[PDB]
RNA sequence: GGAUAGUGGCCUACCAUGGUUUCAACGGGUAACGGGGAAUAAGGGUUCGAUUCCGGAGAGGGAGCCUGAGAAACGGCUACCA
RNA sequence: UUGUAAUUGGAAUGAGUACAAUGUAAAUACCUUAACGAGGAACAAUUGGAGGGCAAGUCUGGUGCCAGCAGCCGCGGUCUCCAAUAGCGUAUAUUGUUGCAGUUAAAAAGCUCGUAGUUGAACUUUGGGCCCGGUU
RNA sequence: UGAAAUUCUUGGAUUUAUUGAAGACUAACUACUGCGAAAGCAUUUGCCAAGGACGUUUUCAUUAAUCAAGAACGAAAGUUAGGGGAUCGAAGAUGAUCAGAUACCGUCGUAGUCUUAACCAUAAACUAUGCCGACUAGGGAUCGGGUGGUGUUUUUUUAAUGACCCACUCGGCACCUUACGAGAAAUCAAAGUCUUUGGGUUCUGGGGGGAGUAUGGUCGCAAGGCUGAAGAC
RNA sequence: GUCGACGUACUUCAUAGGAUCA
C-alpha cells in the first residue's frame, strides 16, 4: 500500500523557443511584417482557388 | 525586485525580453509563420469542391437515419475522402454520383455539410425554387 | 583635375589607412509604397491603412537618348530579352 | 368579457399609370399635380428556430395490448409558437511597464570569476525680518 | 542452499600458529557538528602557499551589486597512452533449474574499481527553493573570536596560562513556542513587508499527468541474384 | 517498406463533494 510520490522528469521535449530550430533554419528569420493582411487574402484566394 | 528590470534606462533590455518571449504563443507563432491554416478542415479556404462517390446511407431500412444523411466525397483539391452531410433524405435525391458539392464545416467523424450541388443551392432545390443543371 | 546647374569619390591621377559594430553593423524575410487616418480598448496597448488628400516610383523587363525651362517621357524614339 | 372572421359600413393614402409644369446641356429621377389607382385591400414580406397531432400505413426490438425509429406513401379516388424585419441565415477567421509565474504539478543555470548592459551611501544657501500687488 | 550441484580435498582442504609480499581503505571516536564557490573533504608528522570570522581610536576613498560574451573547477560512469592489478566487479561462461516469506542462488571472473598525462562536462549536481540590501517576535543549545567577574579546577611552591561556570557581544550550521504575517494545505523568521502589487539585477516558462490517431513537412534508415525435407476377447 | 526520430494537427482517460430524506 506504499505509493511513492512520482518524480516529475526534467524536460526533455524541446521548448517552445527551441522547436524554432528543429527544422533546417530558423523558422523565426522567415515571418512577414503584418500577418494581419496574410491572414485576409490568403483566405480569400483560397476561396477563388 | 521581481526579476525584471526596472532602471529608468532599460527600456532596451525589456523590449528585446518581450520580442524574444513573444515567440512562446502558439497563437503568435501560427500568425507570423503563417500556419494557423494546417488545422484548418478545409486547408484555409471556407469552402471545399467535392465529388460525390457514392450515398453510404442509401440502404438502411430505417428512414431519415444519420446513416441515410451521409455521401462520401472526394475532395478535388487533395484527393482526399471525407464524409458529409445532407439535411434530410429529400435532399439525398437531388445528389447523385459523380457531381460537383460544395462543403461547409458542420455519427460522430462527419464533420461537413453539403450547401450546393452542381452549383446550385441545396436549399433551393428544397424548397422548389431551382432546378438542379446537368 | 574632369564632369555637373551646382556642393560632393560623382569619376580620374597620386597619396595615406581608414569607415561601421553587442548602444546589434553586415546578411536574410517581409502577403513593406510612407503618412494624414481606420478598428478595438476603461486605461496601457494590439491590428489595419492598394483605396477620395500629401509625397515617392512605374508604364511587359533591362539599357540608352532627341526635343524642350522642365523627361532618362514611354497614348516620344532606339537596341536587346519575352 | 376574452379570442377568432375569404362577415360587414364608409372615410384616408401611396406603390403604380399619367395630362401638364418644375427639374436637366438634353433626358431620367426627386419635389408638385389634373385624371385613374384597395377588402383575399390576390396591389398576395421575408429569413431562421422550437414544439405538436393524426392512419384498417411502413420498419425494428421485446417479460402479451407495448417501446424506439419515424410517418408527402393509407381501401378507392386526381397545425401551433418564438426572434429579427426590407432585411435574415450559413461556413472560415477573429506576454504582464502599469500587470504573470518559477518548494510541493510549466519554469532558478552544478558552482565561481568576469566584459558589455542596468543600478549605485551621505554632504554644498538653510532659516529669519520686512515691502508690493493678486485671488477665494 | 529451501534441499542439493558445479568447486577444494588423505599430494592434507577448512581450521590453528610464526612470518613474508601486493594493492586498496582510513572503522569504532562520527554528530545534518566543522571546512570549502560547488563537486567534495576524516591515520601520524613536515613543507608550500590560500581562507572565513573575530579584535583594531591602522590605511585608500566609491574602488560597489547583478551579470549576455569569455574563462577556472565540475560526483559516478566513460575514451586515448603508460603503470599497477589485492578486494569488489558491467560483459561472458558455467552448476542447478525443484519449492514463492527466504523466487534469484552459487563458481570462474574480461573491462572497470587505483594511479600518471590529456579528453568527456552529465546527476533527485535538492533547501525539487537565484544573487545583493533593509526591516519584522520571544527561548536556550552548539561552532570560532572578543569583552567582563574580585566564580570553580589546575599549576600539588605561588602564580600566569590551560579547562570549566555565568552575562553579553559579533559571525554560522541549526532547533523549539508564536491569532506577527503569508499560504488551500503541508508548512515558512522566510515561501512575511496592513486588502491589487515599484529597493537593485540575471535566467527561465506560456502550461501539467496517462494513453493514442494521422501526416502535401524536415532529417534519417536493409537485404537479395544459384539456394531444395519427405488394454481387449 | 503498413520503417525510426523530430515537427505539426487532432482524439482520448482521469469530477464529483457535504446535509437531509427512504
Ligand atoms: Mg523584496
Ligand atoms: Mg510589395
Ligand atoms: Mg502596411
Ligand atoms: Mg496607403
Ligand atoms: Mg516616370
Ligand atoms: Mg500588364
Ligand atoms: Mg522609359
Ligand atoms: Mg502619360
Ligand atoms: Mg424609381
Ligand atoms: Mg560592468
Ligand atoms: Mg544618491
Ligand atoms: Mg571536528
Ligand atoms: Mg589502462
Ligand atoms: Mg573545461
Ligand atoms: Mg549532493
Ligand atoms: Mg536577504
Amino acid at each position: 500500500e506504499q505509493s511513492n510520490k512520482q518524480h516529475r522528469k526534467a524536460k526533455e521535449k524541446n521548448t517552445a523557443k527551441k522547436k524554432l530550430h528543429t527544422q533546417g533554419h530558423n523558422a523565426k528569420a522567415f515571418a512577414v511584417a503584418a500577418p494581419g493582411k496574410m491572414a485576409r487574402t490568403m483566405q480569400r484566394s483560397s476561396d477563388v482557388n | 525586485g521581481k526579476g525584471k528590470p526596472r532602471g529608468l534606462n532599460s527600456a532596451r533590455k525589456l523590449r528585446v525580453h518581450r520580442r524574444n518571449n513573444r515567440w512562446a504563443e502558439n497563437n503568435y507563432k501560427k500568425r507570423l509563420l503563417g500556419t494557423a491554416f494546417k488545422s484548418s478542415p478545409f486547408g484555409g479556404s471556407s469552402h471545399a469542391k467535392g465529388i460525390v462517390l457514392e450515398k453510404l446511407g442509401i440502404e438502411s431500412k430505417q428512414p431519415n437515419s444519420a446513416i441515410r444523411k451521409c455521401v462520401r466525397v472526394q475532395l478535388i483539391k487533395n484527393g482526399k475522402k471525407v464524409t458529409a452531410f445532407v439535411p434530410n433524405d429529400g435532399c439525398l435525391n437531388f445528389v447523385d454520383e459523380n457531381d460537383e458539392v460544395l462543403l461547409a464545416g458542420f455519427i460522430p467523424g462527419v464533420r461537413f455539410k453539403v450547401v450546393k450541388v452542381s452549383g446550385v443551392s441545396l436549399l433551393a432545390l428544397w424548397k422548389e425554387k431551382k432546378e438542379k443543371p446537368r
